[PDB]
RNA sequence: UUUUCU
RNA sequence: GUGGGAGAGGGUGGUGGAAUUCCCGGAGUAGCGGUGAAAUGCGCAGAUACCGGGAGGAACGCCGAUGGCGAAGGCAGCCACCUGGUCCACCCGUGACGCUGAGGCGCGAAAGCGUGGGGAGCAAACCGGAUUAGAUACCCGGGUAGUCCACGCCCUAAACGAUGCGCGCUAGGUCUCUGGGUCUCCUGGGGGCCGAAGCUAACGCGUUAAGCGCGCCGCCUGGGGAGUACGGCCGCAAGGC
C-alpha cells in the first residue's frame, strides 16, 4: 500500500508551490505511482481481472490529464513526462 | 414469539469484537452451537454480522461449539 | 509494521519442563521474524467446546506482537510445526467495538 | 449374556423404515431390531407400528441382557420416530434422557436430485 | 403411481 | 488533497468443523435398501444400525435478510498478504481538464475443447429393475464423460430490469442498508414498497421514471423461408460473428 508517508512525499515531490494539492502534475504523479504498484501487482496474479480494470481506468484518467496538460502548456508537459517517466 | 427478552438486554456492556470472551459469546448461541437470529440476539444489521465473525473466530479456537445435540423431546 | 494478535494453543498435557520449551521455541519464533511482544496473556488450561487433538482441553497463550506484515504468513508457518502447538490464530488487531455500552 | 443394566437406544427413524439398537455405556452395539426384524417386508416397513414392535423388541432382547436403563439418540425424521421413543418410554427399560442426534451437512455434498432444490 | 385419442 | 466508513469486489497462500464415501478395529446379527406398489441391488467372505481410528474429494450449516459488493458475467467457513471500486466530512488544491463512443482492446454463467492432475458426492451417454398398449421417458438400482485444479482455448444465454450511458428539471408517504450533524429530527449515498403531476394500447411506470428536456452510441421496419444458403472473418473442434 502507499503510506501517507509515501504519498505526501511525491506530492510535494511535484506540487507547483506551497499546498498545491491537485493540480495536472501532482495528479499525474499520483497517478503514476499507483499505476506503478498496481502494473507490478498484476505481473504476479496474471488473474486478478477485476484489479485490472482499476488499472485500466487510471490509465485513462493519466491519458486525458496529460492530453489536457500537453494542450495548455506543452512545456510544463515535456517536463512533467521527462521528470517522471511516462510515454514509456 | 421471540419476545422472551433479546440477549442484549440480559447483559451489559461488551466488545462484539472479542473472540475470546466464551462467557459473553456463549449467550448468543442455541441449545446447539447455531447463532440466534436477531429477533433472539436482539443485536442489529451491523453489531450482528460483527458477532457472527467473532462467534466463528471462537468456534476455530476450540472455545465455542459449532454444533450440539438437541435435548427434551 | 502493523499490530497483530497471535493466538496458541497447544498440548495441555505438558509437564513444567515440555511447557516453558514450547513458549521458547515460540520466542525466538516470534524474534527470527521481528514479532515485537507488546503484552502478553496466559489464561492455560480451558475446557474446548470440542475436542482438538482427541484432547478434551487445551492450554491457550496469546501474544499481541508488532512485526511486519509481509511475514505474518510465515510466521506461522513455523509456529504450527510445533508438534504440541495445535492452533495457531494470527488476527490484525482492532479496535474493540462496544455495544450495549 | 454379560448384563449390562444401563445404556443407549439408537433409534434411526426414517421415511422408509426405522431401527433401533440398543447399545453398552461405550456404544457398542447389544442387540438391535426394527421393521423387518419383525414381520413386516417393504412399504409395512416404514409405519409408525412397524416401529413400535421394533422398539419393544430391540428392548425386551435388551432385558435379557440384564437392561435397566437406556438413554435414547434420535435420529432422523420418519414416521415411527416419535413412536418408536414411546414405545421404549414404555417396555421393561427405563429412560433416562432423549436426544436428537440427527446428522445434518453444513452443506458438503450434493445431494441426488430426489433431494435438490432448496434453500 | 402412470393413465392416450375424440 | 486531508480525515473518516461499509462491503459474499478481486488474486495468492494457509487453515477449521459438520456430512457423504472408502479403509482398519471393535461390538452385534439378518436383513438393509428402495417404491404408488415392487424389483434390480447390497448382506452370513457378516451388510444395515452403534462406537473408535484413518484417508480423500468436494461444498461451506446457523449467522442469512424483505441484506451487501461488483461494469457485467457474478461474489458468501476462518486467517494473513496483495489489489480494484465506492460513500461521507472539511471545504484545502487544479481550473472546463467534460459527456458519449463506430472500429480496437479487455472481461464474459453453464455446457463444451486441448494438456496435465484429481475424483468423495452427483451424474448426459450407457447398463439394469419397474410402469405402460408401447416407455428409446417420467420412478428405482448402478454408472462414464463431466462436475474439481492448473495452464491454454471457446463466447454463448430468458448474458433479464426482456428497460444503453451522462446531465438537469418535476408532491409526498413508508420500510431498509451505510456515512455526517446541533441525533425522538436534519443531511448524503444505496436498496424496496405506496403514490402528486405526467406518461402509457393496456398492464403498468412514477426523484432508483417507462414523466419533462439536451448530448452521443446501438438497434427495429409484417409472418413463414431463416439466424438458413452463399461469402468472409474467427475456432483444435463443437461451433461463433
Ligand atoms: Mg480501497
Ligand atoms: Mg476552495
Ligand atoms: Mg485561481
Ligand atoms: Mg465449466
Ligand atoms: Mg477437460
Ligand atoms: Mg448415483
Ligand atoms: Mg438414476
Ligand atoms: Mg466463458
Ligand atoms: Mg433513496
Ligand atoms: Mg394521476
Ligand atoms: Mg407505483
Ligand atoms: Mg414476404
Ligand atoms: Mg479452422
Amino acid at each position: 500500500p502507499i503510506t501517507k508517508e509515501e504519498k505526501q512525499k511525491v506530492i510535494q515531490e511535484f506540487a507547483r508551490f506551497p499546498g498545491d494539492t491537485g493540480s495536472t502534475e501532482v495528479q499525474v504523479a499520483l497517478l503514476t505511482l499507483r499505476i506503478n504498484r498496481l502494473s507490478e501487482h498484476l505481473k504476479v496474479h496474471k488473474k486478478d481481472h477485476h484489479s485490472h480494470r482499476g488499472l485500466l481506468m487510471m490509465v485513462g484518467q493519466r491519458r486525458r490529464l496529460l492530453r489536457y496538460l500537453q494542450r495548455e502548456d506543452p512545456e510544463r508537459y515535456r517536463a512533467l513526462i521527462e521528470k517522471l517517466g511516462i510515454r514509456g | 414469539p421471540s419476545r422472551k427478552a433479546k440477549v442484549k438486554a440480559t447483559l451489559g456492556e461488551f466488545d462484539l469484537r472479542d473472540y475470546r470472551n466464551v462467557e459473553v459469546l456463549k449467550r448468543f448461541l442455541s441449545e446447539t452451537g447455531k447463532i440466534l437470529p436477531r429477533r433472539r440476539t436482539g443485536l442489529s444489521g451491523k453489531e450482528q454480522r460483527i458477532l457472527a465473525k467473532t462467534i466463528k473466530r471462537a468456534r476455530i479456537l476450540g472455545l465455542l461449539p459449532f454444533t450440539e445435540k438437541l435435548v427434551r423431546k | 509494521m502493523r499490530r497483530y494478535e497471535v493466538n496458541i494453543v497447544l498440548n495441555p498435557n505438558l509437564d513444567q519442563s515440555q511447557l516453558a520449551l514450547e513458549k521458547e521455541i515460540i520466542q525466538r519464533a516470534l524474534e527470527n521474524y521481528g514479532a515485537r511482544v507488546e503484552k502478553v496473556e496466559e489464561l492455560g488450561l480451558r475446557r474446548l467446546a470440542y475436542p482438538i487433538a482427541k484432547d478434551p482441553q487445551g492450554y491457550f497463550l496469546w501474544y499481541q506482537v508488532e512485526m511486519p506484515e509481509d511475514r505474518v504468513n510465515d510466521l506461522a508457518r513455523e509456529l504450527r510445526i510445533r508438534d504440541n502447538v495445535r492452533r495457531v490464530m494470527v488476527v490484525k488487531s482492532q479496535e474493540p467495538f462496544l455495544a450495549n455500552a | 449374556k454379560r448384563q449390562v443394566a444401563s445404556g443407549r437406544a439408537y433409534i434411526h427413524a426414517s421415511y422408509n423404515n426405522t431401527i433401533v439398537t440398543i447399545t453398552d455405556p461405550d456404544g457398542n452395539p447389544i442387540t438391535w431390531s426394527s421393521g423387518g426384524v419383525i414381520g413386516y417386508k417393504g412399504s409395512r416397513k416404514g409405519t409408525p407400528y412397524a416401529a413400535q414392535l421394533a422398539a419393544l423388541d430391540a428392548a425386551k432382547k435388551a432385558m435379557a441382557y440384564g437392561m435397566q436403563s437406556v438413554d435414547v439418540i434420535v435420529r432422523g425424521t420418519g414416521a415411527g420416530r416419535e413412536q418408536a421413543i414411546r414405545a421404549l418410554q414404555a417396555s421393561g427399560l427405563q429412560v433416562k434422557s432423549i436426544v436428537d442426534d440427527t446428522p445434518v451437512p453444513h452443506n458438503g455434498c450434493r445431494p441426488k436430485k430426489k433431494f435438490r432444490k432448496a434453500s
